[PDB]
């Protein structure tokens, strides 16, 4: 998926049945795959130590 | 860098309630997530980031 | 840094013996992982001689004759803190001293564990 | 330019968004307070967390079938077992607490169904036996929730709710369960009901384990229909959040 | 210095901050206080390291090459562009244009070549480094003519002091360096894509002024260059894909990211 | 002619720097430049949004 | 009492309406200006014939298949061969422009999908020999859109652009796309982008036929889904207008 | 300055400055005016010289440690930690937190290896000290591309000038560097027990630029740590035991002071 | 922006020192910091001892 | 900077194959202009074989026998970017690596032409 342009994508659909879990990543900008190559994740790896908050917007 | 004594922790996310739909459509949606940060994020310590590589000169 | 890095083994024979050395890395290690098993005999022999070699993400099990195919990574993951081997088939000769040793630059650790076969 | 029907409640470290609501029913219009030096009666200092206790726990949903009969909840004792809060009741004799019920369910343009949000206080419930008094196990389901049953409960020697959706299990009409802070959910107008419930009883403050002060009843008064190639599962969340709560009589824990 | 965290309370209200519309293209910038309980905290942190000026101020080795006291190459030639080296490159390649004073830095160092020359007695290495400007005469050889250096600026360094150092002043035909070139030089289109008459700087002559010893000696030159009082505009992208060759944006199509063993994971 | 200036400290002294070159491009970095407008990156919108009211 | 989704922009004697727009992105914050006299450098007075070069020029359509990679167009290229504007450079040596883009894409409610309207100056592309660089009739194409490759382009001796949608034909994540200005279009919520790009270069003006200021991609992150008996043929119109045009260095014509 | 005695007279009273209870956990405090007769002294004495400043800002080696111009060993790399060297460590083990900045002068000597190589020609030897942060690149070889050290701090010096000096600011994610950590750096308890991300500095790198000779040359590098601006917190009690691990504050059982032939005895 | 301080002397003159560097880290040690204050690990109880009277 | 410099040109026996070497020059350089046609064998004998040489503003045609008065520079100018040689009689042995290198100090650009012949 990391080859095509699905890897950005994030399934969801109707199913019978609740509480299960959409995805799940941990909170490591700078180390995480899922996070190391955005504009965030790049500038980050040019520093040692990081501190702030950190916005997620789901469309 | 990974670190375990400064551990981050841990995001998810689940279905609240079933995803609804009339007839003669699609069930199967997608979602799409950007991540920026905030008016308090600052970094330190300038050093080399290890993505790039170069064995010889070009 | 590995947890316990001297201790003690001890197993009756045909036991299967689970040798347990599990690490902990720094920040500053950012080179490739090198993980290597040596392995010293209470015979008195030739010592410091490697049984299982793991680098390059690849392992190769064919640098001690006695242990043929008896030697296998328990975890798969082995980039993993956990980088233990488990021997199936416990037999006398096993008694001697096995020697962890994980090398990620900067920085070298090593472990020693006794082997006793009842 | 803010819409009518568009609404976010901030309680602790949770977050509710609805984007279709009708408005929210603040109980008899009393808002949740703390108990004051007047009509106060434990002379030992009250405990207060305030923000491990108020804040959203989320129940286990439901599924809303064609037949579903109904469901109810006890609200003290449905999160008995979750977070701090569960924990707090646990090791303090006395409590007094406020909550804000927010049902949750959707559905397409196409389906249509509703459903009757309603808190009843001191909701006593009868039993089939017609002698006897129905059993704790039946009255309360913690981490689950109790339904209603269509045909009324057979008659025997033993220990069963009536739960005659009808009569509801109080033996009243089900049409004049309105009298009470109530709220109706439309899958043609609404999407959510959101409720406020002050603290209300006779004495100043009561044991939470024995006692339950409110009770949340979800029945439909019109069946979910829909055709043919549309979503066939429908659930429902419940979200229940304490407000100003306060704890007296700390003692080792247990009930 | 940052923003201080506002202390908050439960608000139940119509106000929707945290629903809203990435459509628009406009980052949402939501505080944690508009979705949580938050208390008044003094932030002291200051963004000081993050500037361009302290991120791209500091000396990159960009090219080494090596000449000899005897034998065919007796000087070597290199011509400024600092695309050589993929570090200093990819940090520059972030914005498009950018406008900046130069500081050059050379080290230079001599090691004895492998002879069967005896009674060898080497007398202090003297090494002349030539600057020369676009369109200006380039030497043929090693004791050609042009080493004059009459309107050539050319500094004379002697082994066993500090490295010569010389601060460039930004020479652009244009307002500013550029980049990226979209474009052909030619109004024909018929030439190599990208080429443009903007970035060129000049061309590093060194040689060594005397032979010093009759024994070989082989000596390694090492450019540094530290950009001074720079300027960005226009931010981009940072390259994703490893530099191929200096001359084009050519790359070999790379991963987006690295993988795991599936969503819902926590480790790589 | 002498400029003082305050040095990098930490919170919760100063320096003095002269110009022995007339060139200028010949002078020291300006490390202590630290200024701040994302505006135009975050939000380039023609009609300014405000947060509490709904974007659409 | 307007609506905020609902606008309409004038430019010459040609007028668009959108009912159903997001916001109007305006470059970095810079409005299309003319050139002031402490900035320009040619001393040949500039000729502005602002009405017939300023207008909207509407270009080919183009199909949103479910396995479409994605379009690309050079700005200044595109209309180097309609109207005014096109006669205009061919005649003048130096041009400097504005330009106002407006994606057009409508589609039913039950219809599903997501576009990326982004502009990059200077879009540098790369070529798949890894030797060569791309020819200019690959990288520009008049009267066309340059699509996107799925799988990689093969590499051998040639002059072919490394079509790459991921990487974008330069080399960098497609993700990160969103630092340039840009708008996205969803069938949820969009039915159309509008962008307003200022002249953007090192230089004051510059030669508008062997270089290229802007770039304008159209990419869909998310492909273009729906249930059977829906409309299969769904069209893309892009209207571009230059803004505040000006040319310096009459000659004969021609490149 | 110091305290000036105070003339006292033979006193006769019911107050009792001697008597007192050491239970309290409060020093008497008395001085020697309260049990005997003194006369009015003007001391002059200063404490000047005990000051953490004082004591604790000055040079000393940490770790040393060496490298070869050929063959296999070509490059050292060094972690910074001061737990190497027992003197500055017990020094610094004499409070729980400190916070303080740090100053670096490497001290470094070529030394000509015994060969049989003929003719050898030398040339002044370039020592590079390259400083990488945590999580940096670290170079797998001496002829590695990291060398270019375009973000990452380094030092050239030539032998023949005075030892090459840098400033370190104080580095530690927490408020102040902790000596003695007690818990385990997993959630769960299961690792290397007093481990910390807090201490953290990063990894130096040394190297010989050029061969300068082709008969073979051993230099070894030393390393000086001079703490400067330090603040102490907690004072703890003084190691009595020698150091046996820096990870682990391991110890062996040692009688508690040394022995005499018997109570009663003035003599060791 | 020269700082004047007097030099350790004995009892019973001046020096000027400038910070050429805006670190503020790059400036030498401050030796001349004598402060005194062991009350604390001394007398860390909660009511005051006075010495004339009996400590219990 | 030399146009395509990597391709590979295909056509039939005896039809005349022109190999395209133009080139431009950077402000940079200004050393005196050699060019050097070097032919590398499919046979797989020596390599890097000269064929015509321009240098000094003379040209010189017998580096190789093979190709005896069958390679001539297409433009008379030289100087000007393009640099081109046509072999005339297309031959079986002609496929092999043609090499056009255009050196003007500072910088040296190349190209290299894959000859094939139906």
């Amino acid at each position: 998926k990391v080859n095509s342009m699905e890897a950005y994508q994030i399934p969801v659909r109707s199913n019978e049945g609740s509480g299960t879990q959409v995805f799940g990543f941990p909170l490591q900008p700078g180390y995480s795959s899922v996070f190391s190559r955005t504009l965030l994740g790049e500038i980050l790896n040019y520093y040692t130590h990081w501190s702030g908050s950190i916005k997620l917007t789901f469309m | 860098t990974s670190d375990e004594y400064t551990a981050g922790g841990f995001i998810t996310c689940w279905y609240q309630t079933n995803i609804v739909v009339p007839a003669d459509a699609q069930s199967s949606c997608y979602i799409m997530c950007f991540v920026s940060a905030c008016n308090d994020f600052s970094v330190r310590l300038l050093k080399d980031t290890p993505f790039i590589s170069q064995q010889n000169f070009f | 840094s590995i947890t316990t890095p001297e201790e003690m083994i001890e197993k009756a024979k045909g036991e299967t013996a689970y040798l347990p050395c599990k690490f902990t890395l720094s920040p500053e290690d950012q080179g490739p992982l090198d993980i290597e098993w040596l392995i010293s005999p209470a015979d008195n022999q030739k010592v410091d001689q490697v049984i299982i070699l793991y680098s390059g993400d690849k392992i190769y099990d064919d640098y001690y004759p006695d242990l043929k195919g008896r030697v296998h990574f328990t975890s798969n993951d082995l980039k993993s803190g956990d980088a233990s081997i488990n021997v199936t088939n416990l037999q006398l000769s096993d008694i001697g001293t096995y020697q962890c040793k994980v090398k990620k630059a900067p920085g070298v650790a090593n472990k020693k564990i006794h082997l006793v076969v009842l | 330019g803010y819409s009518d029907r568009a609404r976010s409640i901030t309680l602790g470290n949770s977050t509710i968004t609805t984007q279709e609501c009708a408005n929210v029913v603040v109980g008899y219009g009393v808002w949740p307070d703390y108990l004051k030096d007047s009509e106060a009666t434990a002379e030992d200092q009250p405990t207060q967390p305030d923000v491990a206790t108020c804040r959203f726990y989320t129940l286990d949903s439901v599924q809303w079938q064609k037949t579903s009969p109904g469901w109810w909840w006890k609200l003290p004792d449905a999160l008995s077992n979750l977070g701090l809060f569960g924990q707090n009741m646990q090791y303090h004799y006395l409590g007094r607490t406020g909550y804000t019920v927010h049902v949750q369910c959707n559905a397409s343009k196409f389906h249509q169904g509703c459903l009757l949000v309603v808190c009843v206080p001191e909701a006593e419930m009868g039993c089939a036996t017609l002698d006897n008094t129905p059993s704790s196990a039946e009255l309360l389901g913690g981490d689950s929730a109790k339904e209603f049953a269509d045909k009324p409960v057979a008659s025997g020697s033993n220990k069963l709710v009536q739960r005659v959706v009808y009569n509801a299990g109080m033996g009243v009409g089900v049409g004049n369960l309105t009298i009470f802070p109530h709220q109706w959910i439309n899958l043609r107008t609404n999407n959510s009901a959101t409720i406020v419930m002050p603290y209300t009883n006779s004495v100043p403050m009561d044991n939470m384990f024995r006692h339950n002060n409110v009770t949340l009843m979800v029945i439909p008064f019109v069946p979910l229909d829909y055709c043919p190639g549309s979503t066939t599962y429908v659930p429902i969340t419940v979200t229940i959040a304490p407000m100003c709560a306060e704890y007296n009589g700390l003692r080792l824990a247990g009930h | 210095r940052v923003a201080d965290t506002v202390g908050t309370g439960p608000t139940n209200s119509e106000a929707i901050p945290a629903l809203t519309a990435a459509e628009t293209g406009h980052t949402s910038q939501v505080v944690p206080g508009d979705t949580m309980q938050t208390r008044h905290v003094k932030n002291y942190h200051s963004r000081s390291e993050s500037t361009i000026e302290n991120f791209l101020c500091r000396s990159a080795c960009v090219y080494f090459t090596e000449y000899e006291n005897s034998g065919a190459k007796r000087y070597a030639e290199w011509v400024l562009t600092p695309r050589q080296a993929a570090q200093l490159r990819r940090k520059l390649e972030f914005f498009t244009y950018v406008r900046f004073d130069l500081e050059l830095t050379f080290v230079i160092t001599s090691t004895q070549q492998p002879s069967t020359t005896q009674n060898q007695d080497a007398q202090i290495l003297t090494h002349q480094i030539m600057y020369v400007p676009p369109g200006g005469p380039v030497p043929d050889k090693v004791d050609s003519y042009v080493w004059q250096t009459s309107t050539n600026p050319s500094v004379f360094w002697t082994e066993g002091n500090a490295p010569p150092r010389m601060s460039i002043p930004f020479l652009s035909i244009g307002n500013a360096y550029s980049n990226f070139y979209d474009g052909w030089s030619e109004f024909s289109r018929n030439g190599v894509y990208g080429i443009n008459t903007l970035n060129n700087m000049g061309t590093l002559y060194a040689r060594h002024v005397n032979a010093g010893s009759t024994g070989p000696i082989k000596s390694t030159i090492r450019i540094y260059f530290k950009p001074k009082h720079v300027k960005a505009w226009i931010p981009r992208p940072p390259r994703l894909c490893q530099y191929e060759k200096a001359k084009n944006v050519n790359f070999q199509p790379s991963g987006v990211t690295t993988t795991r063993q599936s969503i819902t994971t926590m480790t790589n | 002619g002498a400029q003082v200036s305050t040095q990098k400290t930490g919170a919760h002294i100063h320096y003095t720097n002269i110009n022995y070159y007339k060139d200028a491009a010949s002078n020291s970095a300006n490390r202590q430049d630290f200024t701040q407008d994302p505006g135009k990156f975050t939000e380039p919108v023609k009609d300014i949004m405000i947060k509490s009211l709904p974007a659409l």
